[PDB]
């Protein structure tokens, strides 16, 4: 992946997975005889993958604006954090995408703990356009998170509205395997979300939503589509004519 | 969906979600009880309970266990059977009809076994 | 480390210029100060400003140790330090940069800490100043020495500590403190490993600290700049 | 069938949409049920 | 014969562990709750047994008989120990060809139960 | 002891903590809602009762005892059954009509014969005269409360949040409104049976106010109670916390120890 | 000084005229009247304050004028055309049907408070 | 019950019952607390209560730390007094009387003081 | 401290603390690879602290009715004094004064811990 990075180009490394290496390199450290400590891991264990680990950069213009991201796999048992090899990888890298099987199972998939996931680089990382509407993405949600358990007959204006919008926002994030949307496609879908327009239709039509705008959108707005994917920014213009086009389709 | 088709991948699906809820659910059940549950969280739990058991069936080699003589049960009457139920078309039929038996008839057939 | 006779008799407030602190968790003179909160809470300015202000109001100078520091976020931390004033290339700068990074060996990750220190103790003893000394972070501190010993042979202790934990820690921070010349004063961050402040790491390097800074989201999320949660932040000196 | 009983018709009549509210369908709605005792074992549950 | 008397009823002490779980958060209870929460406390009575003192199969059957099928439902909870004995006695003195059969034969024909059924039924009013 | 056994024991009292403590908020949601129709109910107790205050009506037994069907309320069904008890020695005939399930098994226990009319699942919503109203129906109809010379109303009265009170009230009937000291002084039209329905009336009406008045101190006392189990499942959580970690630490240690004496060989 | 009260809200609890529809026919009452206690049927009431006029629609209940004058009124529902054809005829013409097919009896009654709110 | 006789024995057993229940209800009582129980549990609870500290006893060794002279109580008196403590004979005595006494009489010496 | 309680005189000793003491023991046994026990401590961790613990006395009139107070320091976590350390300690002084974080945060202080606070022999040298 180095040889892209070198040369002014751009690599994404998958190591899938890290804890399985961990596993191989105790198996060499102990024939060998080298000292054991926890989990009979060797005390360069951490060495290991931080070595590997800080060769994932950002190169700076003098040295061609290459680039390396690593994406490392690590598998939990039972959700514990803690154990060594989970704790290393944790604290070497730049964030967490966490998952777990209660998501799973509740139809929440890709199944991200979005309490428990971050990213350290955060909007620096992102199309200004995703930007403009994620702000408050990461708020409603974590308004949602803390009143989740008022989900079940006398709850006040406020907290019911936060129940309203949390579910339709969750619901919005399921997404099926290998079916990536491009940016221009996102937006739409969270501006919506965002600002209500979702709130009217029912949970468990949300899905069908997505579908039907998206190609009412490539079918009537196609214009707009355009201007997100390729400016990457939202003007004020381009708010008003989204705002028209999702309250049009919204009614219909 | 590619293998078993939509369908039976939809099923599947919700019989799993079904099931989550209730996992999901047990805890207010254990302190505050069913009362407490909304009207939609009545039925997904009921349904479930329904779900557990269904998905109980005897085996012909663990007859000596049970004294249950052992059902084999087509996959497309599994998938259709499981359809049914979450569409709510048994939801009169009490718990125990759905208790270690084969498909939907065997269901429908213990239902008036018990009530008579 | 200095002397038992060498020892200053009475401890006394370094005086930061910061209102929350110097009120209600005041700093000491020579002693270590646990700062506590991770990104997203205006850590990095914090630290900025106490450089700035300990040379402007006391003309002592800081040196900051990344210890086990993730390469990315010294990258970050000199072009946001120029950016700043704290250090010109062009002109004077106020503080030294000593870092190990997290991606070499142990042995490396466990001596930077005492050559930032160094640095910031011959300013004390060779030019008489109230030194900064930043730690960021001392529990990498801590396990790269239970890395080290673990590789020498050495039997772990509790937790899989280095049996050397507290004199390991007692050898680095019995050297920041106030002389009849001067003084070091180290604000050192403390990561706590499951948030379990009884692991032997937090416990062994609290005994050490004499005041906390806690900087907190809910404060910055209430819009108060500096984060300092004010209830959280404790000082022994406040008495 | 009582004074009481008869007033509630005819404020149930006088009730039965957007001056509707919840707690008006609410006041319009029990789930009650009335079981008679002697002796103490029962004569079978019925609605109120 | 011991088979026989004690179908289900380890499912049924099951059974009975729920239900009993269950009421324990102080509700009111129908027929179907309260009978085998009756039941299955009388089971479990049934089921305690002094040290040194191993019983015989002709002697276990028609106790689990008596418990199983519900004879004993209508008896007090503290007075499970004395019938035992009791029922024992009687048993011993009058419907002793009864048991050589249980003994012999290790096995009940559909003629055995009626016969236990009805010697049970005599016993449970004095 | 393992760290299995300690971590679901926490996970357990985490959720406990987390139940009451939305269960108390929905409470006083659910109180705001309950003292808006117990102060509508009590204006209408003061408007109604005025009448008999001046034609000074005053007093076999009808016994209406109010709780509900719903436990985790403190003590509002076991202390209203030491009130209709209490009264039930000085005349130990009466007959008993329960409203809700836990009152009628409280006095099903101490009192099993008394008790000839079960009410049923009222716990839930605020009461309502359509209630009242259909269950004063089955008093007139099935318990004959006509005929009855004295009819006590057994419910809980909020003194205030932290405080109810058992009080009792009695329904006079139609032949004791007739009689009363002062009826005279006012000029009531003869006709037809007018004592008979200012009676069937008030059976409604009173009832109506003292399930207000019941409910209002239930929700008052559960939102107390589930307070209470809060704050004690937050202690439990502490505890539970702080012997998690020591157990979390001993297991890294006797692993270590094992993996240590076996590389010794 | 009047006292009127719902179960759910508390309307009124100085005066000068009440009407109320009593045993027969409706009925006024001034500042000084004689105690009397009477019904009140399924009809309108109208509170005076001066020449201020502010009509009812009300289930039924009860008035009672005491000895300090105070009128007391209580009924089950109490604004007349404000609040009150299609709601209403879709129900009571429904009401004919359950006449003939226990349930007869009170769908009986139902007739005589609807076409009295319909004669308003 | 052959070493100590069926009395000593039923009286030992029947304790034993009784503090079970007892600690079999920590968890709900420290949560929820007494009104929570049901009637049978808070009899047994409060019954076990008096028992428990009924098992309290000053030593004569230990008279320093309890202020009170030590008490020997002989094995007899012992089954007698808790085997009418288990007959509901003393439920309407505060727990605090059988705190740190000897055998029953004590309990109802102490029981007398305190209504003073 | 032996020195005033052999010669006739009175000694007070503060030993400030010996969970430190404990830990510094810990790593000469581990460096010299004493097998570790409970919490990585050596077999003999009891006795380290006994055997210096007993020294304090009170001596007879024959041995010049010198004595030796001692006043060990014990650090808990967690305000867990059921740990090694701690009950080591507790089973070889004659009482504990035990202070609680949680009345030290009140600002009760000093933060003792009544219930939980003993002195095993004291009362006999309290004035009256």
């Amino acid at each position: 992946g180095e040889w892209f990075r070198d040369n002014g180009k751009h690599a994404l490394i998958v190591y899938d997975d890290l804890s399985k290496q961990a596993v191989a390199y105790r198996q060499l450290s102990l024939l060998l005889r080298r000292p054991p400590g926890r989990e009979a891991y060797p005390g360069d264990v951490f060495y290991l993958h931080s070595r590997l680990l800080e060769r994932a950069a950002k190169l700076s213009e003098k040295e061609g604006s290459g680039s390396l991201t690593a994406l490392p796999v690590i598998e939990t048992q039972g959700g514990d954090v803690s154990a060594y090899i989970p704790t290393n990888v944790i604290s070497i890298t730049d964030g967490q995408i966490f998952l777990e099987a209660e998501l799973f199972y509740k139809g929440i998939r890709p199944a991200i703990n979005v309490g428990l996931s971050v990213s350290r680089v955060g909007s620096a990382a992102q199309v200004k356009a995703l930007k403009q509407v994620a702000g408050s993405l990461k708020l409603f949600l974590a308004q949602y998170r803390e009143v989740a358990a008022f989900a079940q007959s006398d709850l006040d204006a406020s907290t019911k509205q936060t129940l309203v919008r949390g579910e339709r926002l969750t619901q919005l994030l399921k997404q099926n395997q290998y079916s990536p949307l491009a940016t221009e496609e996102q937006v739409p879908l969270i501006y919506a979300g965002v600002n209500g327009h979702l709130d009217g239709i029912e949970l468990s039509r949300i899905g069908e939503f997505e579908s039907s705008f998206l190609s009412y959108l490539k079918s009537n707005h196609n214009e707009l589509l355009t201007e997100i994917r390729e400016k990457g920014e939202l003007s004020k213009e381009l708010l008003a004519s989204l705002k028209s086009a999702t309250e049009s389709f919204v009614a219909t | 969906a590619a293998v078993v088709g939509q369908e039976h991948y939809d099923v599947a699906s919700k019989v799993q979600e079904t099931l989550q809820t209730y996992k999901s659910l047990q805890d207010i059940i254990a302190i505050l009880g069913m009362d407490e549950l909304s009207e939609q969280d009545k039925l997904t739990v009921e349904r479930a309970r329904k779900i557990q058991r269904f998905l109980s069936q005897p085996f012909a080699v663990a007859e000596v266990f049970t004294g249950i003589p052992g059902k084999l049960v087509r996959l497309k009457d599994t998938v259709a059977s499981f359809k049914a139920v979450l569409e709510g078309k048994y939801d009169n039929i009490p718990e125990h009809a759905f208790y270690m038996v084969g498909g939907i008839e065997d269901v429908v057939a213990k239902a008036e076994k018990l009530a008579a | 480390p200095p002397s038992f006779a060498e020892q200053s008799t009475s401890a006394e407030i370094l005086e930061t210029g910061i209102k929350v602190v110097d009120l209600l968790a005041p700093y000491a003179r020579g002693g270590k100060i646990g700062l506590f909160g991770g990104a997203g809470v205006g850590k990095t300015v914090f630290i900025q400003e106490l450089i700035n202000n300990i040379a402007k109001a006391h003309g002592g100078f800081s040196v900051f140790t990344g210890v086990g520091e993730r390469t990315r976020e010294g990258n970050d931390l000199y072009r946001e330090m120029k950016e700043t004033g704290v250090i010109n290339l062009e002109g004077e700068s106020k503080v030294a940069l000593v870092f190990g990074q997290m991606n070499e060996p142990p042995g490396a990750r466990a001596r930077v800490a005492l050559t930032g220190l160094t640095i910031a103790e011959y300013f004390r003893d060779e030019e008489g100043q109230d030194v900064l000394l930043f730690i960021d972070n001392i529990f990498r501190f801590t396990q790269a020495g239970s890395e080290v010993s673990a590789l020498l042979g050495r039997i772990p202790s509790a937790v899989g500590y280095q049996p050397t934990l507290a004199t390991d820690m007692g050898l680095l921070q019995e050297r920041i403190t106030t002389t009849k010349k001067g003084s070091v004063t180290s604000v050192q961050a403390v990561y706590v490993p499951a948030d379990d402040l009884t692991d032997p790491a937090p416990a062994t390097t609290f005994a050490h600290l004499d005041a906390t800074t806690v900087l907190s989201r809910g404060i910055s999320e209430l819009g108060i700049y500096p984060a300092v949660d004010p209830l959280d932040s404790k000082s022994r000196l406040l008495d | 069938i009582s004074y009481a009983a008869y007033l509630n018709v005819a404020a149930q009549a006088i009730r039965s949409t957007e001056l509707q509210t919840a707690s008006v369908l609410n006041r319009s709605q029990t789930d009650a049920f009335y079981t008679q005792y002697k002796n103490a074992s029962e004569p079978t549950p019925i609605t109120k | 014969a011991l088979k026989q008397v004690a179908g289900s009823l380890k499912l049924f002490l099951a059974q009975y562990r729920e239900v009993a779980a269950f009421a324990q958060f102080g509700s009111d209870l129908d027929a179907s709750t309260k009978q085998t929460l009756v039941r299955g406390e009388r089971l479990t009575q049934l089921l305690k047994q002094n040290q040194y003192s191993p019983l015989a199969t002709e002697e276990q059957v028609p106790l689990i008989y008596a418990g199983v099928n519900g004879h004993l439902d209508g008896i007090e909870l503290s007075r499970i120990g004395e019938f035992e004995s009791s029922f024992l006695s009687y048993l011993k003195s009058n419907h002793n060809e009864l048991l050589t059969e249980i003994r012999e034969k290790g096995e009940l024909s559909k003629e055995l139960l009626a016969s236990l059924k009805s010697a049970t039924e005599s016993f449970v009013a004095t | 002891a393992t760290l299995k056994e300690v971590e679901m024991r926490l996970k357990s009292i985490k959720n406990i903590e987390k139940i009451t403590k939305t269960m108390k908020i929905v409470a006083s949601t659910r109180l705001s809602k309950a003292e808006k129709a117990k102060i509508s109910a009590k204006k209408m107790d003061e408007a109604e009762q005025l009448f008999y205050k001046n034609a000074e009506t005053k007093n076999k037994e009808l016994i209406v005892a109010i709780t509900s069907d719903k436990g985790l309320c403190g003590s509002i069904h076991s202390q209203l059954a030491k009130a209709v008890r209490r009264h039930l020695n000085d005349q130990p005939n009466a007959d008993i009509v329960t409203i809700g399930d836990k009152i009628k098994m409280q006095l099903l226990r101490t009192h099993p014969n008394n008790i000839k009319l079960s009410i049923n699942g009222i716990g839930k919503d605020a009461p309502t005269f359509q209630e009242s109203a259909l269950i004063a129906d089955k008093l007139l109809s099935v318990m004959k409360a006509g005929t009855y010379p004295k009819i006590s109303i057994f419910y809980n009265d909020p003194v205030s949040s932290l405080s109810f009170e058992p009080s009792e009230k009695p329904i006079f009937n139609a032949k004791t409104i007739e009689q009363s000291p002062s009826f005279g002084k006012f000029e009531i039209d003869t006709d037809a049976n007018v004592p008979r329905d200012l009676f069937e009336y008030t059976l409604a009406n009173q009832m109506l106010t003292a399930m207000a008045q019941g409910y209002a101190a239930e929700i008052s006392a559960r939102r107390n109670a589930m307070d209470n189990a809060s704050k004690n499942a937050g202690d439990m959580i502490n505890r539970y916390s702080i012997l998690y970690n020591r157990t979390r630490q001993a297991v890294i240690t006797n692993e270590l120890v094992d993996i240590i004496t076996g590389a010794s060989s | 000084k009047l006292q009127f009260a719902l179960p759910h809200e508390t309307l009124y609890s100085e005066v000068t005229q009440v009407n109320l529809p009593a045993k027969s026919g409706r009925i006024g009452v001034l500042a000084n009247h004689v105690p009397t206690v009477e019904q009140l049927l399924p009809g309108v009431v109208e509170v005076m304050e001066g020449s201020n006029s502010k009509k009812f629609f009300i289930s039924g209940g009860f008035a009672t004028v005491q000895p300090d004058s105070q009128l007391c009124v209580t009924a089950i529902e109490a604004p007349l055309e404000s609040f009150s054809e299609n709601i209403k005829n879709l129900l009571a013409e429904a009401k004919k049907n359950v006449s003939s097919s226990r349930e007869a009896a009170e769908a009986a009654i139902q007739v005589e408070v609807l076409e009295n709110l319909q004669s308003v």
